[PDB]
RNA sequence: UAGUGACGCGCAUGAAUGGAUGAACGAGAUUCCCACUGUCCCUACCUGCUAUCUAGCGAAACCACAGCCAAGGGAACGGGCUUGGCAGAAUCAGCGGGGAAAGAAGACCCUGUUGAGCUUGACUCUAGUCUGGCCCUGUGAAGCCUCACUUACCCGGUGAGGCGGGUUCUGGCGUCAAGCGCCCCGCGGGGCGCGACCCGCCCCGGGGACAGCGUCAGGUGGGGAGUUUGACUGG
RNA sequence: GCAGCCAGCUUAGAACUGUCGCGGACCAGGGGAAUCCGACUGUUUAAUUAAAACAAAGCAUCGCGAAGGCCCUCGGCGGGUGUUGACGCGAUGUGAUUUCUGCCCAGUGCUCUGAAUGUCAAAGU
RNA sequence: GACGCAAACGAACCCGGAGAUGCCGGCGGGUGCCCCGGGAAAGAGUUCUCUUUUCUUUGUGAAGGGCAGGGCGCCCUGGAACGGGUUCGCCCCGAGAGAGGGGCCCGCGCCCUGGAAAGCGCCGCGCUGCGGCGUCCGGUGAGCUCUCGUCGGCCCUUGAAAAUCCGGGGGAGAAGGUGUAAAUCUCGCGCCGGGCCGUACCCAUAUCCGCAGCAGGUCUCCAAGGUGAACAGCCUCUGGCGUGUUGGAACAAGGCAGAGUAAGGGAAGUCGGCAAGUCAGAUCCGUAACUUCGGGAUAAGGAUUGGCUCUAAGGGCU
RNA sequence: AGCAGUUGAACAUGGGUGAGCCGGUCCUAAGGGACGGGCCUACGCCGUUCGGAGGGGAGGGCCC
RNA sequence: UGAACUAUGCCUGGGCAGGGCGAAGCCAGGGGAAACUCUGGUGGAGGCCCGCCGCGGUCCUGACGUGCAAAUCGGUCGUCC
C-alpha cells in the first residue's frame, strides 16, 4: 500500500479535481483525472422524466467533435423529442386540424 | 406495529416544542407528506414538492395547490363561487 | 448614541434582498391590443417554487401576435391552476380561475388575485400566497370598480385594472406553527437578514431609546407620534390604540 | 507562491540581483569609504512587503 | 444564621413592567443521602523533570547612600539621629520577618470654574418632518370655493405594435403572403398596389395646474450638535 | 428428491481448566431525593464574568394599499425593504407547552373629532 | 417498433438540450487497498529444537476495437382477481403487469492494438555494458475508501449564472440533366499551426504570521497490519527522526508532574466534596417518582466476562 | 544559528524553474465600474442593464 | 488611511469515525360479534443521545505568570447533521 498525491497545483476536492486510481506499466498505482459523465439529451417535451436514447451522454463541447449520426435518431424530431411524445404530437396535430374542419 | 400512543408522526420532535404544538403540526405534517389521489390520472401518487406545488409521478402534471393540503377549503368554496358567477353572466 | 438598527436597514449593505435564487419578478403579460379588444391564450409549462415567498409561480408560455416568438410569462400561480392547462387573458377572457382580465368585465363578487393597482402596473395587489381581493361594485359611468383587499381596505381602483381569477395558492402556510428557531432561520435566510431581533430594552442607551436601567423596562411610553424622528421613531408608531383588543 | 505575475516575479528578480556584496576593488577605489553594501537583506529577518 | 414544607398587613410579591405551573434539557445557583476516596485525623514513601554541583553560554527587574537591634524623641511606626545592646574576613543552599520591597504621576475619595460616554422636564440650537404664503401656475364654467380643460408638471406601461373619429375541443401547428391587379426588363427576370380601409396633432394609460421643486414663515424635534449643572463646609 | 463440493463470519449451549482470576493493559457514565432560574438546541463579554444574560418558537400589539409604511443620501422625487404587496413589509413587547392574564384613561404619551368658544406666524387685506 | 447504418444539402427565424443543479439515508455495480487459499515460482529471514515455515516481489497508460457487468416510466407480442411482480425499505400494474423476444445508455471492468522492445524480480558474464529466466492460478468479504448508479427521505430552506457546444422545427435556397454536379457532422486519410505569463523550493514543533529556528496561529489531498464498534487508545510495517535552542555528575529542601500509593476512620477538611476517588465496555436480567406520553433511562438495582476442548444453528454452487 | 559544530534555511562562489492539451489567459458569481441622464460651487458623486438617434454587421446588389 | 484580525451579509468551494434511543411508513401473526385492538419484525425520522476529528473554552480559580506565548500549556469539559 502507496500513498499517492495530486498531479496539479489544484489541492482541494472540487468538481473539476476529480480522479480515478490507474495502474501503469510501471507498476505504479496512480491518480488519473476524470472527466465529468455527461448526460444525454431530455425530451423537449417537458413530461417524460427519462432522458432520450441513441445518443451519447457526453460533455457539450464533445458534441462538436461527434458524428450527427451520434447526436439523433433516425424519426422526425429525433434527438430533440422522445418518440412517444412525438406520436402524440403527430396525433394531437391531426385530430386538432379534423376538428376545424367540422367547424366549417 | 403501534408503537406510539399518542405522538404518532410527530414523535420525531421528541418532549420538544409543547404539547398543543406537536398535536398542531401534527395534523399538517400528515397532510403534508400525504400522498393524494391524481385527479388527472388516477393514481395516488400526487406528493407536494414545495409550498403551493402538488406533483404527480406517473402522469407527471404539476398542479397550484395549498401549502399543506391538495386544495384548501377556500379554494373549493371560490371555485365553486366563480364557476355560478360565470352561469349568470351567458345568460 | 449611534445610529440605530432600524435606521441601518434604509443603507442597503447587510439588509438588501437575497435575490440570487430568485426565479424573477412575478407579473402579468404587460397589456397590449390583444388584451384590449379580446384574448391570448397561454399554456402552462410549470409551476416553479419562488425562493423568499410561500407563493408559487406559474411560467406561463404565450405566442407573441406580432413576431414569430413563444413569451414566456412568470404569473402568481392561482390555487388551482395545474401544467398543460390553457390560461386565457384579456378583454373577452372567459371567468375560469387562472384568467385575468379587467375587472370591469367581471361581476359583483368575484374573487381575484394579482390585481392591479393601476391599469398597466402588471399586479400589484393580493400577491402572497393564500390572499385574494373581492370585487365590491363597478360604475360604468365613470370606469371605476370598488374592490376589497386583503387587509380589509376597501379601494377605488379603474375597471380596466387586470387581475387573476381565484387564490393565490400555498394557502394555510402561517398555519403550521415553527418549531424549530432553525426553521425560521432558513426561512428568512432567502428573504433578507433581518430574523434575529435583538429587543430594544436588551440593549444600551447609546444604541436604542429604549435600552440601559437596571431593569429591561421600556421607561418611556411605548407609543411614538408619526412626527417623530429617525432614531427614535421606535415602539408602537402612530399607535391609535394599545391593548388586547 | 509558485503563482506569480510578472510584475511580481519581475520585481523580485531586482531585489536578487542587489543582494550581492561590493566589489572587492570598490574598498580601493573610494579609499575603503565603503566597507560593505549596507543594503543587504537576509529572506527571513526583513520581508519585501 | 443552611435546605425543604408551611404561616403572610408582603420594609418593598403579583398577573405579556406577565402571574402561576412544569416533563425534558443545563460545563447554571443551592440542600441532603448512598457509594467513594489522603479533603482531613496525620502524614509517610517512590518516580520523572527541576532546584543543586559542573563544562559551555548568559540576561532582567531594581538601585540617594546604604543595610544588626531596643527604647527615646521626631512629619506622631528609623537604617542613619540620641541613649544603650554591641560588633570579625570571604561565602553556599534555603527562606519569605523587614526594607512602611518592586511593578503603576490611586482606579476609591475630594479638588479643578479639566473632560468624555450617556440621559431628560436643563440651557441654546439643529437635520428631518408638519403647516401657511410666494413661485413653476395656465385655461373654462358655476355658486372665495367647487367642478371641469390639457399643454406645464408628475406617475405608470412598452422592443413606445394597432389610440381617437369614420382565437375557449385536446400539454399540435403559425416565421419574411398565398392570391389578384398593374407595370417594366431579354420563356426566363424585376417593380408596385390590393390583400393589411380612411383621416388625425400630440406613443399608450393614470393624475393634473393638484402632487412636487425652490424660498421665507409657524409648530414639532435629546434623532443630532454645543454647553452648563454656585460657593461656604471639622472629607 | 438429495448427494457431492465449496465458502465464511457470527450466535447460543456444554464440559474441562488456572491463585474466583478474566471489558486483567488500553479504552471506558458515580448514583439518588429536592429547591431556584432559563422551556429546549443555539448565542455571548478575543485577553478575569458561558450565566439566571442574548436569541428562540409561540403569543400580542403597532404602522402601512405604493403620490404608502419604515429607513438611506450633501443632492437628483436618487437609494434600501422591493425580483416585495397585508398568509407582505416595517416597528415593539412578551418569551415553548399548559393555565390564566384582574382593576385603573385621572397623570404622561399616542390617537381620533372639528356645533373649533380661545391662542394664533409669514404673506395678503 | 425502440432505433440502427462512416457519411447522409440546407439559411433567416423559432423551439429544446447539455453546461446547470441541495443535503441526508439505504442498496447495487467497478477500481484501489486489505484479507484468504495456491503445500504455486524467485530471492531473503529463522533453523539449539520446531516450522512443506516467515518475509518480499509476482504489472500495464491515454486513445481506439470487442466483450463482461450495471442501468433504463425504451420497443414488439400479449393479456392479468384465486390479483400478480418485487425491494433491506419500497414500489409497479387494463394510462397496461407477469412472461417472451428486442432496443438504448454507461461500461473507469476483462481481452486486444499500445505492448514488452519498455518496467520490476532473480541469475550470469564483462567492464572500471551485453545475456538467461520469470513476471503464475484462484478464492472471497456486513472489510475500508473512491467512483458510477438506483431508490427514497428532508425543506414556511428548493439548493447559481454565462461563455461555449448540440439536436430539432423551419424549407428560404443551392446543385446536374444521365453521369455527374452542388453538398458532405466519414477518429477514412493526409497537410499546417497553436503565441504570452506562472512552473525551483518551503508549506511548517527551523523557509508563512506572531520582532525569533516562538509549545501560538495558518486552507486541502493520500493514507497500511494487530486489538477493538471504531479515523479511540496501545503496538507494528512503509516512510521519517534523534527527543525539539546544550552536555556531565549527584538525587537535599521546596516545587511541577506521574491525574503514584497509603493502614484504621471515611468530608470530622473546606465558604463549598475544591481536588480525584468511585462507576465505566459488552451480554443477560431488572428499571421507579413524574410526565407535554415523546420521555425520564445506561434510571436505580443485579449477574456474567479468561483459557482450552467440543456441540448446535445460521449459506452458496453443480 | 542563545552549548558546540568538520553542520546549517549562515557566509562565499557557481548552477537551477523548458508546456497547444497544468494553471493563468476565456466565461459571469456575488460585486465592482464606465456609458445616457441627473446631481454637485467643485475635486467629483449618484446610478447599472435600465436610460440616448446607444446597431458600423448584413443578405443582395446601388437596393431591403 | 484601514473589514490580511474581527462583526454581519453575499457569491463560489471544502469538511464532519464508530455506536445509542429508535418516530412515520410497511409486513405478518394473534384477540373480537363488530368496532377495532395486541404482538413480532421491518423501516431509519430527529436544531435526538454517547463520542473521535473539527469547532468551542467549564473547572482545577492547575501550569505559566521578566512565560513557549503582549492570553499559552496540561488534564477535565461543551457541542459534534
Ligand atoms: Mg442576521
Ligand atoms: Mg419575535
Ligand atoms: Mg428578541
Ligand atoms: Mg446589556
Ligand atoms: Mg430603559
Ligand atoms: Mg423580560
Ligand atoms: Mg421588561
Ligand atoms: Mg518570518
Ligand atoms: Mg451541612
Ligand atoms: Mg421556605
Ligand atoms: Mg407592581
Ligand atoms: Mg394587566
Ligand atoms: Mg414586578
Ligand atoms: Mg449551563
Ligand atoms: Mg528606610
Ligand atoms: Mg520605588
Ligand atoms: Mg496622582
Ligand atoms: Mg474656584
Ligand atoms: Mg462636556
Ligand atoms: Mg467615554
Ligand atoms: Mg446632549
Ligand atoms: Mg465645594
Ligand atoms: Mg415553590
Ligand atoms: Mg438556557
Ligand atoms: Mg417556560
Ligand atoms: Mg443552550
Ligand atoms: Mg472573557
Ligand atoms: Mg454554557
Ligand atoms: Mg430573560
Ligand atoms: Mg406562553
Ligand atoms: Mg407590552
Ligand atoms: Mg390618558
Ligand atoms: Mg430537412
Ligand atoms: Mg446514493
Ligand atoms: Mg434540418
Ligand atoms: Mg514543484
Ligand atoms: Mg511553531
Ligand atoms: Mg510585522
Ligand atoms: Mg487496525
Ligand atoms: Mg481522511
Ligand atoms: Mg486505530
Ligand atoms: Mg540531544
Ligand atoms: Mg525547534
Ligand atoms: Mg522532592
Ligand atoms: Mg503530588
Ligand atoms: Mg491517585
Ligand atoms: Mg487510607
Ligand atoms: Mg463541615
Ligand atoms: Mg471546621
Ligand atoms: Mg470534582
Ligand atoms: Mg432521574
Ligand atoms: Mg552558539
Ligand atoms: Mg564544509
Ligand atoms: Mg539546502
Ligand atoms: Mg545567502
Ligand atoms: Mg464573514
Ligand atoms: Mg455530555
Ligand atoms: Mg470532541
Ligand atoms: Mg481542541
Ligand atoms: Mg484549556
Ligand atoms: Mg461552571
Ligand atoms: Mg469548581
Ligand atoms: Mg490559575
Ligand atoms: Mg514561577
Ligand atoms: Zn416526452
Ligand atoms: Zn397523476
Amino acid at each position: 500500500v502507496q500513498r499517492l498525491t495530486y498531479r496539479r497545483r489544484l489541492s482541494y476536492n472540487t468538481a473539476s479535481n476529480k480522479t480515478r486510481l490507474s495502474r501503469t506499466p510501471g507498476n505504479r498505482i496512480v491518480y488519473l483525472y476524470t472527466k465529468k459523465t455527461g448526460k444525454s439529451p431530455k425530451s423537449a417535451c417537458g413530461i417524460c422524466p427519462g432522458r432520450l436514447r441513441g445518443i451519447r451522454a457526453v460533455r457539450p463541447q464533445v458534441l462538436m467533435r461527434l458524428s450527427k449520426t451520434k447526436k439523433h435518431v433516425s424519426r422526425a424530431y429525433g434527438g430533440s423529442m422522445c418518440a412517444k411524445c412525438v406520436r402524440d404530437r403527430i396525433k394531437r396535430a391531426f385530430l386538432i386540424e379534423e376538428q376545424k374542419i367540422v367547424v366549417k | 406495529a403501534k408503537r406510539t400512543k399518542k405522538v404518532g408522526i410527530v414523535g420525531k420532535y421528541g418532549t420538544r416544542y409543547g404539547a398543543s404544538l406537536r398535536k398542531m403540526v401534527k395534523k399538517i405534517e400528515i397532510s403534508q407528506h400525504a400522498k393524494y389521489t391524481c385527479s388527472f390520472c388516477g393514481k395516488t401518487k400526487m406528493k407536494r414538492k414545495a409550498v403551493g406545488i402538488w406533483h404527480c409521478g406517473s402522469c407527471m402534471k404539476t398542479v397550484a395547490g395549498g401549502a399543506w393540503s391538495y386544495n384548501t377549503t377556500s379554494a373549493v368554496t371560490v371555485k365553486s363561487a366563480i364557476k355560478r358567477l360565470k352561469e349568470l353572466k351567458d345568460q | 448614541g449611534r445610529v440605530i438598527r432600524g435606521q441601518r436597514k434604509g443603507a442597503g449593505s447587510v439588509f438588501k434582498a437575497h435575490v440570487k435564487h430568485r426565479k424573477g419578478a412575478a407579473k402579468l403579460r404587460h397589456i397590449d391590443f390583444a388584451e384590449r379588444h379580446g384574448y391570448i391564450k397561454g399554456i402552462v409549462k410549470d409551476i416553479i417554487h419562488d425562493p423568499g415567498r410561500g407563493a408559487p409561480l406559474a411560467k406561463v408560455m404565450f405566442r407573441d401576435p406580432y413576431r414569430f416568438k413563444k413569451r414566456t410569462e412568470l404569473f402568481i400561480a392561482a390555487e388551482g391552476i395545474h401544467t398543460g392547462q390553457f390560461i386565457y387573458c384579456g378583454k373577452k377572457a372567459q371567468l375560469n380561475i387562472g384568467n385575468v382580465l379587467p375587472v370591469g368585465t367581471m361581476p359583483e363578487g368575484t374573487i381575484v388575485c394579482c390585481l392591479e393597482e393601476k391599469p398597466g402596473d402588471r399586479g400589484k395587489l393580493a400577491r402572497a400566497s393564500g390572499n385574494y381581493a373581492t370585487v365590491i361594485s363597478h360604475n360604468p359611468e365613470t370606469k371605476k370598480s370598488r374592490v376589497k383587499l386583503p387587509s380589509g381596505s376597501k379601494k377605488v381602483i379603474s375597471s380596466a385594472n387586470r387581475a387573476v381569477v381565484g387564490v393565490v395558492a400555498g394557502g394555510g402556510r402561517i398555519d403550521k406553527p415553527i418549531l424549530k428557531a432553525g426553521r425560521a432561520y432558513h426561512k428568512y435566510k432567502a428573504k433578507r437578514n433581518c430574523w434575529p431581533r435583538v429587543r430594544g430594552v436588551a440593549m444600551n442607551p447609546v444604541e436604542h431609546p429604549f435600552g440601559g436601567g437596571n431593569h429591561q423596562h421600556i421607561g418611556k411610553p411605548s407609543t411614538i407620534r408619526r412626527d417623530a424622528p429617525a432614531g427614535r421613531k421606535v415602539g408602537l408608531i402612530a399607535a391609535r390604540r394599545t391593548g388586547r383588543l | 507562491a509558485s503563482h506569480k505575475t510578472f510584475r511580481i516575479k519581475r520585481f523580485l528578480a531586482k531585489k536578487q540581483k542587489q543582494n550581492r556584496p561590493i566589489p572587492q576593488w570598490i574598498r580601493m577605489k573610494t579609499g575603503n569609504k565603503i566597507r560593505y553594501n549596507s543594503k543587504r537583506r537576509h529572506w527571513r529577518r526583513t520581508k519585501l512587503g
